[PDB]
């Protein structure tokens, strides 16, 4: 689990595997696509996957779930939120049980002890 | 015959043998490659005299020049330009590559044919040595900003600090702030 | 890189054939102690062990054991000293192990290329190059800058 | 695995300029003294070393060359044969190799 | 016809007699072969390279005469000879200087002729067999001093080892089998004599000194 | 197939011929298996000798200069000389025009100035190259002698004598080795095993966990 | 200041030995003629190198000579499988682009090499050993950390693996020691005293007869009568030795769908 | 200094290194160590770059 | 040993006489790939 | 060392490295290129590198070492012999200290013990 | 049966597998096992081919 | 390493025919 608003982009990249995905920060530009009026505090936009969640609620309050919520600005927020929590759950588990897969871990490329050098 | 190969060594002592055949006084002033220049340059000089043959028929000299080209192509190989290189077998002596013995990458390229592994990669040591950036001159008339800016630049003395790696020029790395305009392909 | 290129060139090959007594690639020690081992002698088996140790020395082409850096008993210059002091194979095999253990890397297997290529730096090759470009430039003039007709 | 992949252990800052990718700066880079300043600073050291650091030098150089040998038994042989019967621990203290 | 062709004639004078008089008319194939390799004035014997030079020499020279034949920039400064207002007088000596610089066109052709090539990267590739190298190959180098000084050092030290090696072999020949099998031997070794046999003491199997 | 000459010698191919039938010919190959393990072990008991004897230590700071080989570019100097000669031919071939036509006066006047500067560059570079080559040749010879007189003493060490005595013991030992029979069995070298074992037992302790102990200046191959 | 000459110049005493490997009359006669005029011939090329002049290699007619590459079965097909056999032809046929590509290193051998560790990493190792033999191991922590920090990781991996290799070779050498120093049943209780005063020559053909009938004149005076009698005596001894025969064992490789054992092959099919 | 401290991932091929299963069968049981997580890579003095 | 320490575990000389029957395994330079067209 | 006349080629091919060389049997065809008469027994032609050695001797007896030994049939035999013993010396060492590199070795891809499978 | 017994060399990347240097720092010291040199690969019954 | 490389554990015999390669 991430206990902050920010995370080093390299700490979630693979060292011995091809990097085909990143774990980007929340896309704040999607918040300005909502045409209606809403109140959002800047203190909630950086934490992972939450901004997409609040946007989904705003869209489900202004519109409903039938024939009015089906507009591009609102469906992309629902998709980003559903996708952000799925990737973060997978990266979080991979961080818990496979920390040696990521850059920055000392077990990705273990440094030998001095007794292993024969000096 | 095996004893005839050692005739000049039986009349000499070990110190005389070393001073004779091993400790040859260094003299790197000779034009050793004159042997190759004379031999291969003779093809051109021979063509000067051969192109003046008093043969009357034009197509008979076509045959002569076809035979002369065959003599050359045994060494040059490919008749088209910018296609390949000639092939000359030369004698092996202690002075082969004498002025590049100090360079390590030249030895690896000439001598070693490395065996690719399952983890198909260049050796990490070879990759690491290859990233130590080389030195690239600042003088550049190919980029028009430097063609103008370097006319007002002041060449100041670079006082030697006791090293052999003083980066008094830019570095041959694509990510260098003074070499990013250069295309590394 | 992008630099000057010639139209026609020659590449030399300093071949280490080992069958030519005309140059320094002739292994005088191997051929003498081999022929020496063919004749019946009391040291006939000793000379064989010597030749086998000499081959284990050629097999170790390390920075400290190679002809490129002109090391003793590995370069063409010091090939005759084997005829006088064949006992130094053990000193070599041990020396290379000392420097390899402390100051060297992993012992990797590679194929040692005996063919030693070298581009011959000649004078007449650039004359031929200029003539070819002189023909190319004249055609540029013959086709586009010829006003004689 | 991307061929142009590199793992760097020091911070780098990449320029966000169109059509170019390069390292424009290094975080917390301090500009030290100029080449002329270091030149003047070194000349003061070499000048003193030339005037007051040349007596009794031949002995110290022999000690330094003896300690550049591979094995310890060869060092003791070098000290006793070349340095006039010196001691291993006593010479190492002069050269500054002792703790 | 030129002098070099006439020189061939005096050398090939007897050969011409054999081909043109005897072979060129004997009969059958020997005739067709002799009339084909006849000796005489060259058909289509012109040399286009010679002519290419004569043409380009003349055309470039007519340009030199124009570029070099300019009114002086110095004389136009006084406003007393032939030039009062010349707002581009400072361009008078550009073409002359450009033609005189053309004399170094071939002297300085290519990179190797403008500098000391062994200090440049392309030289390393030529000596490596026209092979691609990493750009930093000029820096990864072992000292040339060591390579040459060590090459001399090893030999000067071998001449001294040969003398030490002889004194050791001599002193050992006068040693007893017990001494040469226990000295420098392992402490846990117990010496047990072996049957005496005839084994010569030959320094060099090859009859060398 | 290592130890080629040793195996060929033990089989007797230097004096006789193998049996023409595979049964005995193959048994004769397997008969030397013991002797190879012995002669290989003997070759790994050589004592050490100073590495700084015929080889300067390449890790010494003296060699941090990373000096290059100064050369003379003969081919470059010859081409630029031939190109300069080409200009003199161009002037000679066009002498009447350069000399009598006033439109070419500037070339007639300044052609020799440019030619001298070209010659100066050619000869300057060749001359400078020649000087640097001589400074290099005379230094490597002088510095080589200073290092010899400095390290001559290493040949007086007793380890050099210990090395030669081991080499001679191996010579006398292998000279005594002999084929005892031709039954195509390992017993054909029955007595030779004892001779070599005495040699190995003379420089090792068989009753140890590792009779062959590792040290960086030892034998592995 | 005379140029230096190599040892090969004193074998031939000339720089112009016109050695041509092509054994055709036209070639060897021209070489003998050219070999005699090399002193006053402008079209002369050296084949013995020197300090002042390089040389050419062995000549093959108008072209150059190089031995046939040592047979190598490795090849790469382009259009169809050729089944290249390096032992089926004397000289290796040229490689056609659409037919075959041969393995690299026409003239190459197998050697073992090692990379040279970085200079700064070497200096940290020298300082550790020096501080070790002077001050001891327990007072070299700072010098040990400099190694782990300055030496790049690819070097620490090499250093780590060198120890494992030499540990492996150390065992492989001691196992040979054990097999070599093992006392067989035919040498139990025998010491250097039971050894004979013989040398290598005493096991050769002159002193020890080989196991062949025509090595010497031993059986040259034997008649058919003596043979028939000997055939009767050997059969007599076989009346006591043929009584025993090893029993047939089971075939470990009976199942064809099982990885067979690389058992010793029979002498004959 | 940055390129001195610029390494590549995965190092060299492990299958070309000495195996632990082979040392056990040779008479040497290898000991397992832990990763050295306390050392920080640093570049040497400028003269060595 | 000679002023040098090489740390190694206790060597088992019994591993020398380890019965290792050789097994068949052939390498085929030129075989089958994963997918074909 | 090889203690037989025949060896399995696969036993001298690498399992985890590209195979660029083989260890071929003696080239018996080169023996028919010697123009002179000689005696050769079939019992000595299969053992590694010995055929090329005997051929070199036959050629050095008929001819010498100067201007007559320099013919293609004799130089290829000397080159083969010199090359055969060098390759076999390296392969023999590689077989002694790197048996895990070759096919057929049980250490090239070790089979695990049943205690490591967790059953 | 031959293709069932036709394997490819080198298996998979060991770097994608659990490290022994990591298990130590996690609290489990792995035990080093030797190679099983006595097992012969065989094909199953035809029904499983 | 060669892409068309396979390790087989049971014996196989290959045909020595021109233009074809099979068991
Ligand atoms: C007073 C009147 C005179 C009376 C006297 C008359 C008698 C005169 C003869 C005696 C005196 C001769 C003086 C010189 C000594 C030479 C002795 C000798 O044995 O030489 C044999 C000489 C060398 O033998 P070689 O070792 O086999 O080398 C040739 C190989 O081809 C080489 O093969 P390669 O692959 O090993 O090498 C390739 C080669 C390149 O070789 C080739 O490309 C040629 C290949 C042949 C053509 C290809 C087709 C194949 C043809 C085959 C069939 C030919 C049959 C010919 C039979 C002729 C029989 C003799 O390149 C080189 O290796 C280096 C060559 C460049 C080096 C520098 C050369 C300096 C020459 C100096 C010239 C000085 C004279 C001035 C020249 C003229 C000025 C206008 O063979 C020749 O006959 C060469 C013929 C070339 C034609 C010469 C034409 C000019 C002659 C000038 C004569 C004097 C001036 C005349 C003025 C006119 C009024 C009088
Ligand atoms: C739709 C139909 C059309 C389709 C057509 C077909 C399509 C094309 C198919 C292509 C097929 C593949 C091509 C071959 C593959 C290999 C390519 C290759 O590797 O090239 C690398 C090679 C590397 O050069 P690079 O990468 O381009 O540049 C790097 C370096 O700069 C290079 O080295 P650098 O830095 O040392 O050079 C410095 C520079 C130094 O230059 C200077 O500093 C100042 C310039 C001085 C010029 C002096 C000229 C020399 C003689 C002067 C003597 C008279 C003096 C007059 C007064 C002078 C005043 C100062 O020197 C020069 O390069 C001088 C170049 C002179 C060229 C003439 C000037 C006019 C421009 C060319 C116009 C004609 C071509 C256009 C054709 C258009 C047709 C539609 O490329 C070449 O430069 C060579 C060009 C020729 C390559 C093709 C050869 C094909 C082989 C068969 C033809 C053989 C020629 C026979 C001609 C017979 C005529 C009857
Ligand atoms: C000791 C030995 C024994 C000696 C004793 C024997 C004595 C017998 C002597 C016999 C004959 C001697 C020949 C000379 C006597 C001539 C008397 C006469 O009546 O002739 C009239 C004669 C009649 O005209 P013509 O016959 O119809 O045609 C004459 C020419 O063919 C073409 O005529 P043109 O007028 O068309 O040529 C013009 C050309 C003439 O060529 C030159 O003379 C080169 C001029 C270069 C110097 C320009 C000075 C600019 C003012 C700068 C002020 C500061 C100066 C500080 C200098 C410090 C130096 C480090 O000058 C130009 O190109 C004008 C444009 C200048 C460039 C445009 C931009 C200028 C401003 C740039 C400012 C940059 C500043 C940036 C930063 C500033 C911050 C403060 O005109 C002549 O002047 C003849 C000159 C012949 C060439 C002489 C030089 C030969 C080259 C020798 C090698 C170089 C050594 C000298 C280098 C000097 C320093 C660079
Ligand atoms: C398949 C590709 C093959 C490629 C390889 C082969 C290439 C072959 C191309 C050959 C083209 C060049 C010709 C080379 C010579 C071959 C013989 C020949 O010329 O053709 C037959 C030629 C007949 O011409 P043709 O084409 O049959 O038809 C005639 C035309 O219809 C009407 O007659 P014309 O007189 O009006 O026409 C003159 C004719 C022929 O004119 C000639 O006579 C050619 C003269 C060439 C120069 C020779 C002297 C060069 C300096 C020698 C320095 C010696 C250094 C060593 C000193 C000793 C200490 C080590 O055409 C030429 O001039 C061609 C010249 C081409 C340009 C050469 C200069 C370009 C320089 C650009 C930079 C390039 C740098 C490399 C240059 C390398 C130079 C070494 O024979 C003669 O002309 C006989 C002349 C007899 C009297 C000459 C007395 C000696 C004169 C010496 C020069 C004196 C002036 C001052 C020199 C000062 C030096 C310091
Ligand atoms: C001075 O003012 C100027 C002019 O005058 C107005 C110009 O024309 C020009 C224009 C220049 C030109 C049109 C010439 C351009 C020439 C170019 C581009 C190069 C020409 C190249 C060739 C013709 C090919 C030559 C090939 C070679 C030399 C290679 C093979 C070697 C050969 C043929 C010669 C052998 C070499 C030797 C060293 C031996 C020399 C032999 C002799 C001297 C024998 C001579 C024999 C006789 C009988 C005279 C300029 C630039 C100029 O500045
Ligand atoms: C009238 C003279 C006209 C000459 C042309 C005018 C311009 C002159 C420019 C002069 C520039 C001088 C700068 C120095 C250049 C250096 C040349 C060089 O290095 O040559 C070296 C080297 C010396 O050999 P080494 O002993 O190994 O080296 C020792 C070094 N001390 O010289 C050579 O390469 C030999 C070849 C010289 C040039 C070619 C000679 C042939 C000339 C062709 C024309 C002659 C035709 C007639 C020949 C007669 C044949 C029977």
């Amino acid at each position: 689990t991430i206990f902050a608003e920010t995370w080093e982009a390299s700490e979630y990249q693979y060292r011995n595997k091809a990097n085909l995905k990143t774990l980007p920060v929340n896309h704040l530009g999607k918040l300005a696509e909502l045409k209606f009026d809403f109140v959002e505090y800047k203190a909630h936009q950086l934490i992972a996957c939450h901004l997409y969640e609040r946007m989904t609620i705003h869209c489900m309050n202004q519109y409903g779930l039938f024939k009015d919520f089906y507009r591009p600005e609102c469906l992309d927020a629902q998709y980003y939120f559903k996708t952000c929590v799925e990737l973060n759950a997978a990266y979080g588990i991979q961080k818990k049980f496979f920390p040696e897969h990521f850059v920055g871990s000392p077990y990705a490329r273990p440094v030998p002890q001095f007794q292993q050098l024969g000096l | 015959d095996f004893a005839e190969l050692l005739r000049p060594l039986r009349s000499l002592s070990f110190n005389q043998v070393v001073d004779r055949y091993v400790l040859i006084p260094p003299n790197h002033t000779f034009y050793r490659n004159w042997t190759y220049e004379k031999f291969l340059g003779g093809f051109g000089l021979s063509y000067l005299i051969l192109r003046e043959l008093p043969l009357r028929n034009f197509y008979a000299r076509v045959f002569v020049m076809y035979a002369f080209a065959a003599k050359v192509l045994d060494h040059l190989g490919n008749p088209f330009p910018f296609s390949g290189h000639g092939q000359i077998v030369a004698a092996a002596d202690r002075w082969n590559h004498w002025d590049v013995r100090c360079y390590d990458n030249v030895m690896k390229a000439l001598k070693y044919i490395r065996i690719p592994t399952v983890q198909n990669n260049i050796p990490e040591a070879t990759r690491w040595y290859g990233r130590q950036p080389g030195h690239l001159l600042r003088a550049d008339t190919y980029w028009i900003p430097n063609l103008v800016s370097q006319r007002f630049a002041k060449h100041q003395p670079a006082h030697w600090d006791g090293t052999q790696n003083m980066p008094i020029f830019r570095l041959a790395d694509p990510k260098h702030k003074d070499s990013y305009m250069v295309q590394f392909r | 890189t992008s630099e000057s290129v010639l139209a026609y060139d020659y590449k030399l090959w300093y071949l280490w054939s080992g069958v030519s007594n005309l140059d320094e690639s002739f292994d005088m020690f191997f051929n003498q102690y081999w022929a020496l081992s063919l004749s019946t002698s009391v040291f006939q088996l000793f000379y064989a062990v010597i030749l086998d140790r000499y081959l284990s020395v050629l097999f170790q082409n390390t920075p400290y054991t190679n002809d490129w850096f002109r090391m003793m008993l590995h370069s063409k210059e010091t090939a005759l000293i084997w005829l006088y002091h064949p006992e130094l194979s053990w000193h070599i095999n041990g020396l290379n192990q000392f420097f390899t253990y402390f100051y060297g890397g992993i012992l990797e297997f590679v194929y040692f290329d005996k063919s030693n290529p070298d581009m011959c730096i000649l004078v007449h090759t650039l004359w031929i190059h200029l003539l070819i470009l002189f023909l190319i430039f004249t055609g540029f003039v013959t086709i586009l800058f010829s006003f004689y007709g | 695995m991307q061929n142009t992949t590199n793992i760097v252990h020091v911070p780098v800052h990449m320029g966000h300029t169109h059509y170019f990718d390069y390292i424009d700066s290094f975080p917390k880079l301090k500009e030290g003294p100029t080449l002329e300043e270091n030149h003047i600073t070194n000349q003061k050291i070499l000048r003193e070393q030339l005037i007051s650091g040349q007596q009794g030098l031949e002995q110290n150089l022999c000690l330094r060359n003896c300690f550049k040998l591979s094995q310890k038994r060869y060092i003791e042989f070098c000290l006793d044969r070349k340095c006039g019967g010196a001691d291993f621990q006593r010479a190492a203290t002069i050269l500054g190799y002792t703790k | 016809m030129n002098p070099i062709q006439k020189a061939w004639l005096k050398i090939l004078e007897p050969v011409s007699y054999v081909i043109n008089e005897k072979m060129a008319k004997r009969t059958g194939i020997i005739g067709k072969l002799g009339r084909f390799f006849a000796i005489g004035p060259r058909e289509y014997g012109v040399h286009p390279i010679n002519r290419m030079f004569i043409f380009m020499n003349r055309k470039y020279m007519a340009f030199q005469a124009v570029a070099l034949h300019r009114y002086s920039f110095v004389k136009s400064l006084t406003h007393n000879g032939f030039h009062m207002l010349r707002v581009f007088r400072h361009f008078a000596f550009v073409l002359p200087a450009t033609v005189l610089a053309g004399l170094g066109l071939f002297v300085y052709w290519g990179d190797d002729n403008k500098c000391y090539s062994p200090d440049r990267f392309p030289y390393l590739k030529k000596r490596a067999g026209d092979m691609a190298l990493p750009l930093n190959s000029l820096n990864q180098r072992t000292s040339a001093h060591y390579i040459e000084i060590n090459a001399i050092y090893g030999a000067e030290m071998m001449k001294r080892y040969h003398k030490v090696w002889e004194n050791i072999i001599e002193e050992r020949s006068k040693a007893t089998d017990q001494e040469k099998k226990t000295r420098y031997a392992h402490p846990s070794y117990q010496y047990s004599p072996l049957p005496v046999v005839s084994i010569p003491n030959v320094l060099n199997p090859l009859n060398l000194q | 197939m290592d130890n080629y000459f040793t195996a060929i010698t033990l089989l007797g191919l230097r004096d006789q011929n193998l049996p023409p039938f595979k049964d005995a010919r193959l048994q004769r190959y397997k008969s030397i298996k013991k002797m190879i393990d012995l002669i290989e072990t003997t070759t790994k008991l050589a004592p050490p000798m100073p590495v700084e004897l015929f080889m300067l230590n390449p890790t010494d700071p003296e060699w941090d200069d990373d000096m290059t080989y100064p050369t003379i570019t003969h081919a470059t100097a010859l081409y630029k000389s031939s190109a300069l000669a080409g200009n003199l031919f161009l002037y000679a071939y066009n002498y009447n025009n350069f000399t009598a036509n006033i439109r070419l006066r500037t070339m007639r006047y300044l052609f020799p100035v440019v030619s001298l500067a070209i010659f100066g560059n050619i000869y300057w570079d060749y001359r400078s190259q020649l000087v640097k080559v001589n400074l290099f040749d005379e230094y490597i010879q002088a510095r080589a002698q200073e290092l010899v007189k400095q390290n001559e003493y290493l040949l007086e060490h007793e380890d050099v004598k210990r090395y030669v005595w081991w080499y001679e013991d191996l010579k006398e030992t292998l000279a005594r080795v002999h084929r005892q029979a031709n039954n195509h069995k390992a017993c054909d070298f029955k007595d030779s095993e004892i001779i070599l074992q005495d040699f190995i037992r003379r420089y090792t302790n068989p009753k140890d966990n590792l009779p062959i102990k590792f040290h960086p200046q030892g034998q592995t191959f | 200041k005379a140029p230096g000459q190599i040892y090969a110049y004193d074998i031939h005493n000339t720089h112009y030995p016109y050695v041509n490997i092509k054994q055709d009359s036209q070639t060897q006669l021209l070489a003998s003629f050219r070999r005699s005029i090399a002193s006053i011939n402008p079209f002369s090329y050296r084949q013995v190198p020197s300090q002042d002049r390089a040389a050419f290699g062995l000549r093959w007619g108008n072209a150059w000579y190089a031995p046939n590459p040592y047979p190598n079965g490795i090849h790469f097909d382009r259009v169809f499988p050729t089944h290249y056999d390096p032992l089926a032809e004397t000289n290796r046929t040229k490689a056609n682009l659409q037919l075959i590509k041969y393995a690299p290193g026409n003239y190459s051998t197998l050697v073992v090499t090692s990379e040279k560790l970085p200079r700064p990493c070497i200096r940290t190792i020298q300082n550790y050993r020096r501080c070790q033999m002077v001050n001891g191991t327990e007072k070299c922590n700072s010098e040990a950390q400099d190694i782990l920090a300055i030496c790049p990781n690819w070097a620490l991996d090499h250093m780590k693996e060198k120890v494992r290799f030499y540990t492996k070779a150390l065992a492989i050498n001691n196992q040979t020691y054990i097999r070599a120093m093992q006392v067989e049943e035919y040498n139990q209780g025998r010491t250097v005293a039971d050894v004979a005063p013989k040398t290598w020559i005493h096991g050769t053909r002159q002193h020890l007869r080989p196991d062949t009938m025509w090595a010497d004149d031993r059986y040259t005076n034997i008649t058919q009568t003596e043979i028939n009698e000997a055939i009767k005596r050997v059969e007599a001894r076989k009346a006591r030795e043929h009584e025993k025969k090893p029993v047939e064992q089971a075939n470990v490789n009976a199942n064809t769908g099982e990885q067979p054992v690389r058992v010793e092959k029979s002498l004959y099919p | 200094r940055m390129r001195y401290l610029t390494e590549d991932p995965a190092g060299d091929d492990p299958l070309q290194k000495t195996k632990d299963e082979h040392l056990v069968d040779l008479g040497f049981i290898p000991k397992v160590f832990g990763a050295n997580v306390e050392v920080r890579k640093r570049a040497p003095h400028d003269k060595y770059l | 040993y000679e002023d040098f320490v090489f740390t190694t575990p206790y060597f088992q000389p019994e591993s020398t006489f380890k019965s290792v029957p050789k097994l068949f395994s052939d390498i085929l330079l030129g075989g089958v790939e994963w997918v074909y067209t």
